[PDB]
């Protein structure tokens, strides 16, 4: 008995690159790797409540006022720029625990980790789940702007978020560091609103393997969905077609149940849990992936 | 509405 | 809109304190803090499905059947010993990256963090909440014996947790640092049998709060329960009893809704949530403190 | 039924 919790990776080497960046009283959180620092350009907006004319601004800017700290270490700027919706400041000193390194965009069902940091303070650290809109569930309070998202492979480290804006209903926006907005949302306190979000039916076949190998069974059918009809019925509900049952395949046998099988469930299971929980949620999430499901419940 | 953090 | 999720507290100054320990081939996580490295006992017993005699298996002690590393330090056992359910060995260097540090107890309904280590490489960080019945419900692949349970305040690092057994319902046992088993179960791959839980109800009426703070209210009755009946009813039923208001009159007034209402929603809800849910949980958890709650709806 | 991690 295991029931299905996200789980973060470790943060250590991620914690020493986060810096605490100020202009006048502009206080958020900035990524300091080699002689650079990035972090969200509204650190320099005179105000974040109207549209902001940022290149007036860029050239507006005075290095005297930017307080950057990073524990018994003050970083004087260098130089200034834009990558997009993000600064890229040069500093006088080298981040002498700068880790080996990649930036990369994660795409919509992937899972990664955001290190929520207020004001230069790292906080907290949870796992999420990059969802089609390219927005996110995060949880940032006042002060986490510019906090960081990665994911770790092999053991190469991605940076792969930096934290922006909140929208209307609590979705969350960021980049990624090569300052391309997730989801093609303008930098701007502007009227923007998040589109429907496309379910990850991998993510959710994962989800219901889980559940089996918990020895939760109640939602399984005496009938099968092909993976040809499936897909047909994914591309008017919202949820992404199925390429191949090969992923699922250890899963499959280890439970005894065809990904055809699950498949059927997700689309009666779909109209409602009829008041019933799976491992304890309310519905389908598509939050944890094959991978994730495979190396909690056998490990590696 | 979309607020900067 | 926020919605309501274990974090974690970030585990950059832990993981360097996490070691790889193994003697013959038994291999399992240990905790390196100055000249010393502390570890499940079980890494000597020559066998752990039945019962070993520990004080035996100490006298049988061979120093050179120790591996224990970490980077690139190898680190020569110089004596062993028990504390408790553990082993302390001392080393023959010291760790560079040792932390201020202090030992404690956590208690039931108390919220930590697990970074959970497979043979000496730590793996993923996660929040928990002890329960009163000395269990936890953790995620440990079999791999992260001796995975290491911490929490920070103000911000001293304190360590609470050291991972030892699981429970046929998958209820996880772990000692703390001086060698102590939570709940008071034997070291021994006995017949040993978990209790009943006592919820807490501080956690519940914190959980409540984040939910109306959210804007879910169909739970909230028209009526409301004395603290004095309250603890009476929760004598009989498994819920802890409330000492004082106090913790809760920020929460009280920010909502609007006072303890004395959440009290009688609980007494109801515990009835069953009848197919509807709060906060997309399916039921009452217990396993966010006040403290928790206030700090990811409002911050500081 | 307790198993040694
Ligand atoms: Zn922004
Ligand atoms: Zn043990």
């Amino acid at each position: 008995s295991s029931g299905l919790r996200k789980m973060a990776q470790p943060s250590g080497v991620v914690e020493p690159c986060i810096v605490r960046v100020a202009y006048g009283n502009n206080v958020l959180n900035g990524l300091w790797l080699g002689d650079e620092v990035i972090c969200p350009r509204h650190v320099i907006a005179s105000d974040t409540s109207r549209v902001i004319n940022y290149e007036n601004e860029l050239s507006s800017v005075r290095l005297h006022n930017f307080s950057i700290a990073k524990n018994n270490a003050f970083l004087g700027v260098v130089s200034a720029k834009y990558k997009g919706v993000n600064l890229v400041l040069k500093v006088n000193q080298v981040n002498p625990n700068t880790p080996e390194h990649k930036f990369k965009s994660v795409r919509p069902g992937e899972s990664f980790n955001i290190l929520a940091c207020y004001e230069g303070c790292p906080g907290s650290v949870y796992g999420v789940n990059m969802r089609s809109q390219g927005t996110i569930k995060g949880s940032f309070i006042a002060g986490t702007c510019g906090s960081v998202g990665y994911v770790l492979e092999n053991g190469t480290l991605y940076f792969v978020y930096m934290h922006h804006l909140e929208l209307g209903n609590g979705s969350h926006v960021g980049s990624n560091l090569e300052g391309e907005m997730y989801g093609g949302y303008e930098d701007q306190p502007s009227m923007q609103l998040e589109g429907t979000n496309v379910m990850s039916s991998d993510n959710v076949v994962a989800f219901l393997y889980a559940a089996l190998i918990n020895g939760e069974r109640w939602f399984v059918t005496n009938t099968s969905m092909t993976l040809e009809s499936y897909n047909a019925w994914a591309k008017t509900n919202s949820f992404t077609e199925i390429v191949s049952t090969d992923a699922f395949n250890m899963l499959a046998a280890k439970t005894g149940y065809s990904v055809e099988k699950l498949l059927e469930c997700i689309v009666r299971l779909n109209k409602g849990f009829g008041g019933r929980t799976i491992l304890s949620y309310g519905s389908l999430c598509d939050e944890f992936t094959p991978t994730e499901v495979i190396r909690q419940m056998y490990g590696v | 509405x979309a607020v900067l953090x």
